[PDB]
Formats: structure tokens, C-alpha cells, sequence
């Protein structure tokens, strides 16, 4: 498409400034670190005790 | 007469894992993973990727007489090869070092 | 609760406090509310954005890397190849997700333990003057009032000033 | 002991508890002995057990990797396939190792930590009623019973119920 | 400090003290000074000490690697190669920083929990015959010398024989 971006994949491009992705480990430009994950939540917060 | 000593909470259904216990609901927490995508085959730096369709790389610098479209590129920021790319070397034979080839080309 | 805090001599949250992670709870004759301490919740906020950028520098972003391609006579060097790829990508898999686990384990906590830190302070600094009535909770053994609840919050509660009322008072028990 | 319960304030083991890793000791007129505690227990039980799980799962199990032969005038090569099958075998055992040390520590504060949870939770139950008798110690200012034992390992001791009579033998001290 | 001492209820270092890392002060009338504490300062350095060498040991030395030419028609293994090169770099880029960071907070923890250890086991010690001054520093109910100061420091002081004397000190408040 007529389309930009900084990061481009076989399966379509990526916008975001996390660290990894798990779309494809096939990148052109400036992409996140592949990895086989599928979920990686960090915790910032504390633990939700609501009752 | 009295004073606690509390902390937050709120309706967030965010889990994360820990070591000694999965599936933690916690009050914040970022994501570190990106998993959604365009869809699309997009531009870099504002150039448009060639798209080499049903020829492929022997196709497009031999000049198979199948890839006339491709005739006027000549800039591009990626090179993209479908499934279909087949009209490469229509006279039957080796393209002696054809890897490396495309690996040059790479650049 | 490694720290006993949270999830422990504390039971609960207070969806009522949304100033912040760490508050206290008042009721002076005059009214009752949440007001979240500054100091320590404004710490935990640095702190916590530290890491969370800390982690992130450690990762370089990855720059273009597309596969190779070879011929039908050079099945060791692809298989070598792989053997890459699929050696790099195990490790940095390995690296995120051991890294979040056990992060995750230390930022909880963190928070925990800030939560003692504040209670002790707080006991550290009433000691007589009331009685720890459980659950984080303390009880004048003197009245006290919404500009004296802010001496509390301030670290500067003045120990002598109700040393006297609360004495009596205490040792009617 | 980074808690100070474990081999601190508490020097010794108890040979003599089977029933699991946390308990109290107790001797009323009736008898001695001991009784491990459930909820603590349990739960370090399932803690350390998520965690080896966890640990162990980040490691996929390996798959047929058989080394590859070289002529000799792929030496380069070979010394690349080497070089590979080197630095991976290296990661992985400082991976190994670094992380079995550094979560030793962990574990081992754990359990330390639990133990100073648990006095801490009883110690916030008794107050006046018992006195700090060292090493993990209470020391009842009234007479109790097997079956008021099992109301301390209940959490559910009534300090009240005995205030009235530790009070008046606490004051003869 | 996670620990609440150092940073904490215990502001400040003593720049005094250059015996060792955690120690008393002292003012009996006899006059002032300071003495570190060997049991646990030893213990600190040990354990410290066993720290760095066992994160170093973890690194193997590195052995002769020098790089490796190729051909222009090489340009694909070229690659590889660099990859791997690159690759490894990585790895141990972020494994020797990301370990320095988080066991940074370690080691700094473990101080903040030695003395607050300290403190305590002091405190337990005192009981009545001392109060509370804030901190980190008791106030005796009785008089005490030198030679008694080495009671304190010793891990021995004698509660009972000062227990009487701080009795009747204690009751005139
Ligand atoms: C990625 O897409 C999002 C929108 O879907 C863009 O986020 C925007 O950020 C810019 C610049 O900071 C803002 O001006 C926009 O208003 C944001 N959008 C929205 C909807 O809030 C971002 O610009 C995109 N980047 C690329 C490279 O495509
Ligand atoms: C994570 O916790 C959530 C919320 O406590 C759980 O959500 C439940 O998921 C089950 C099983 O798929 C649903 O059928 C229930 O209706 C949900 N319950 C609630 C209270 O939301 C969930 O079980 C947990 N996820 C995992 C993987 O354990
Ligand atoms: C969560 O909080 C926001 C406001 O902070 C509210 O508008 C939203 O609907 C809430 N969600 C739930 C599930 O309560």
C-alpha cells in the first residue's frame, strides 16, 4: 500500500517501540527482537486486592 | 479516633506471571511484546519496495520477456517475492552462483 | 507477601485511595477519606520507571536481518545457519521470559516491602500515643484533628505535644 | 539469614517436626510437642514447586543435533561450525549455573522469610497476654490448653478472652 | 533501603567508624567512640567476597579468536559469520550488564538487611532496661561503663542484672 513505516515484515509492518515481537523473525528497518513468546507482561503496579 | 496505612487497587484485569505463582492480577503493568501488524507491505523511508510479482530475481535482470513491467524500475527499498514468482530462467540451464548473486543484491 | 505487608497483616486494597500506591486512612470525629503519601508513592513511581527503561536500554533494537538462501549442494552451511537462527532466537526467548518471571517477582516485593517501610515509620513515631489496633491500623489514645492527621502524613507528628493527654488516658486500660 | 529468623534469632532446627517446614513448638501441663503449620506450609510448598516448574519450562528439551564433517579445505568453516557449537555450549552453562546459584540465594530467603511472617503474625496476636521469650518464644501470663493451642495455629486466638486474667499476673512482675 | 534502615530510620553513615562496615556508638560518661562489629562485618566481607568470585568464575577467560577472511564470492558465509560474531557480542553484552544491575540492588539490599539484623538483635536484647531513642539508638534506663559496653557488642548483655535498676528508673516517667 502507499504506506510508511520503520519496520517491515513478510507478514506486514510493525509501529511500536516495544522490545520484542512475536510477528516474524524477517525484519527490514528498525524492528523489535523476534521471540517465541506469547505473553511477556511486565509488572509495575502491585498486586490488585480488591474485595 | 484512627489512622491506616493502606495501599491502591482498582479494576484492572491485568495478570502477569512470577516465579513462585502464575496469573498475578496486579494494579499496573506494561507490555513488552508487540504482536499486531499492518496487514501491508509498506514503504520505508518513504521508497516503495519493488515488487518482483510472478518473476523472480533471474526474471527481473535477465529481462524474461514475462517481467516487461519491471523494465523501468530501478530504485526500490526492498526487494519482495511472492509465491508466484516463478518467470525467472525461461531458456533452461544453471545461473552459476545465483546466491550469491541475490545476496549482493541485497545491498 | 514476602514482607508480610500486602496480601498479609494488611488483607486488602483500597479502591477508595486513587491519589497513589501507598496511603493512609483517617476518621477524626470531623470526617473520614484517603490521602496517598507523596514521598514513598513518588519513589516507587522513579524507581519502577527505572527499571522499566533499565530493562529496555539492555535491548539494542534489531536491525534488517533476512535469511539466506543456498543451493542444493550446500545442505551443512544451511544447516549450520539454522542452527544459528534457531540458537540466537532460544537464548533471547529464554532471556524475556526468565527475565519478566523473575522481575516480576521483585517488584511486587518492592511494593510490599515499601508498605512495611511506611507502617514502621509511622509506629516508630506514636509508640505510646496509640495502640496497633491490626490490619496497618493505629488508635489515638488522644483526639486528634484533620490539620493534626497532616502532621502524621508530614513525618513530623510531635511525640511530646499529646505524650501528656494520651498517658491518662492510656493508663485508664 | 538476610531475614534473621534462620539461623538468627531462631538458632535451630526441629529434628523432632515431620509434619512439614513451618511449626510451633508448645508445652502445656498436659504434654509437648509439635504441629507443623498448614497455610504457611502448603504455600511454600506450592511456591517452590511453581518455581522449579517455571524454571524448567524456560528450558526446551534438546533435539537431534549431530555435528557435521568438513574436508580439508573447509577448515574456515569448521572452525565456524566450532566456533558456534562452542559459544552456544558456553551461554548455556553460564545460563545454567548463574541462574541455580543466584536462585538459591532466593529460595533459602523464602523460607527464612515465611518463619519471620509467621512468629510476627502470632507476636501481633498475643501482645501483652505473652512475653518475648527468645528464640521464637512466647511465654503465656495465663494457663492454657491443648485445645486453646489450637486456636494460636488457628490465627484465630481470642486476646480478649484471657486479657482480663494475664493482666493481673503480668502486674505482679 | 528495602529494608528501611539504611536511608531510612537510620539517616546517616559514620565517617567516624573505619573499622568496619556496620558498628555501634557509644557515650557513657566515660566518654565517646566507636566500635565495629567483627561477627557481622566479617560475615558481609565473606559473603561479599564469595560474590564477586563466584560471578567470576562463571566467565570461562577468553581464548585465542581472531578473525576469519573470505572471497568475493564468500559473501553469504561472510555474513554468517559476522552474524555469529554479532551475535555472541550480544549475548554477552547484555549478560554482563544485566547482571551487574540487578546485582547491584542485591548486594546493596543485603547491607541494608545486615544492619537492621544488628539493630534488632540488639533491641531484643535491651528490652525495658533501654528505650527506643530513634535512629537507631537505645537510651539506658541505667547507668553503664565501658567494660558494660562490651556486654552489648558482645551478643551477652545481662538483662537481669541491670533489670532491677532500670525498674524503678523506668516507673518515674
Ligand atoms: C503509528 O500509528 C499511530 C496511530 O495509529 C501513531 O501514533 C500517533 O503519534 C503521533 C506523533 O507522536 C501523534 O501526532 C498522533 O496523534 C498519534 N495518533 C493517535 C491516533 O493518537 C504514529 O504516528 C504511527 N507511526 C508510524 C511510523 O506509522
Ligand atoms: C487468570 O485469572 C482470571 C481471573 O481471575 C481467570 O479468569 C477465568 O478464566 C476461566 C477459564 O478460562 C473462565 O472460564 C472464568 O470465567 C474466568 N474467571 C474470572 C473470575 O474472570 C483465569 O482462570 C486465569 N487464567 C489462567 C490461564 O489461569
Ligand atoms: C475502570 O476505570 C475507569 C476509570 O478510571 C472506568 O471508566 C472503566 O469503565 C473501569 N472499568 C471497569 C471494568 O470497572
Amino acid at each position: 500500500h502507499d504506506c510508511n513505516t520503520k519496520c517491515q515484515t513478510p507478514h506486514g509492518a510493525i509501529n511500536s517501540s516495544l522490545p520484542f515481537q512475536n510477528i516474524h523473525p524477517v525484519t527490514i528497518g528498525e524492528c523489535p527482537k523476534y521471540v517465541r513468546s506469547t505473553k511477556l507482561r511486565m509488572a509495575t503496579g502491585l498486586r490488585n486486592i480488591p474485595s | 479516633d484512627t489512622i491506616c496505612i493502606g495501599y491502591h487497587a482498582n479494576n484492572s484485569t491485568d495478570t502477569v506471571d512470577t516465579v513462585l505463582e502464575k496469573n498475578v492480577t496486579v494494579t499496573h503493568s506494561v507490555n513488552l511484546l508487540e504482536d499486531s501488524h499492518n496487514g501491508k507491505l509498506c514503504k520505508l523511508k518513504g521508497i516503495a519496495p519493488l515488487q518482483l510479482g510472478k518473476c523472480n530475481i533471474a526474471g527481473w535482470l535477465l529481462g524474461n520477456p514475462e517481467c516487461d513491467l519491471l523494465l523501468t524500475a530501478s530504485s526500490w527499498s526492498y526487494i519482495v517475492e511472492t509465491s508466484n514468482s516463478e518467470n525467472g530462467t525461461c531458456y533452461p540451464g544453471d545461473f552459476i552462483d545465483y546466491e550469491e548473486l541475490r545476496e549482493q543484491l541485497s545491498s | 507477601g514476602l514482607f508480610g505487608a500486602i496480601a498479609g497483616f494488611i488483607e486488602g486494597g483500597w479502591t477508595g485511595m486513587i491519589d497513589g500506591w501507598y496511603g493512609y486512612h483517617h476518621q477524626n470525629e470531623q470526617g473520614s477519606g484517603y490521602a496517598a503519601d507523596q514521598k514513598s508513592t513518588q519513589n516507587a513511581i522513579d524507581g519502577i520507571t527505572n527499571k522499566v527503561n533499565s530493562v529496555i536500554e539492555k535491548m539494542n533494537t534489531q536491525f534488517t536481518a533476512v535469511g539466506k538462501e543456498f543451493n542444493n549442494l550446500e545442505r551443512r552451511i544451511e544447516n549450520l545457519n539454522k542452527k544459528v537462527d534457531d540458537g540466537f532466537l532460544d537464548i533471547w526467548t529464554y532471556n524475556a521470559e526468565l527475565l519478566v518471571l523473575l522481575e516480576n517477582e521483585r517488584t511486587l516485593d518492592f511494593h510490599d516491602s515499601n508498605v512495611r517501610n511506611l507502617y514502621e515509620k509511622v509506629k516508630s513515631q506514636l509508640k505510646n500515643n496509640a495502640k496497633e489496633i491490626g490490619n496497618g491500623c493505629f488508635e489515638f489514645y488522644h483526639k486528634c484533628d484533620d490539620a493534626c492527621m497532616e502532621s502524621v502524613r508530614n513525618g513530623t507528628y510531635d511525640y511530646p505535644k499529646y505524650s501528656e493527654e494520651s498517658k491518662l488516658n492510656r493508663e485508664e486500660i
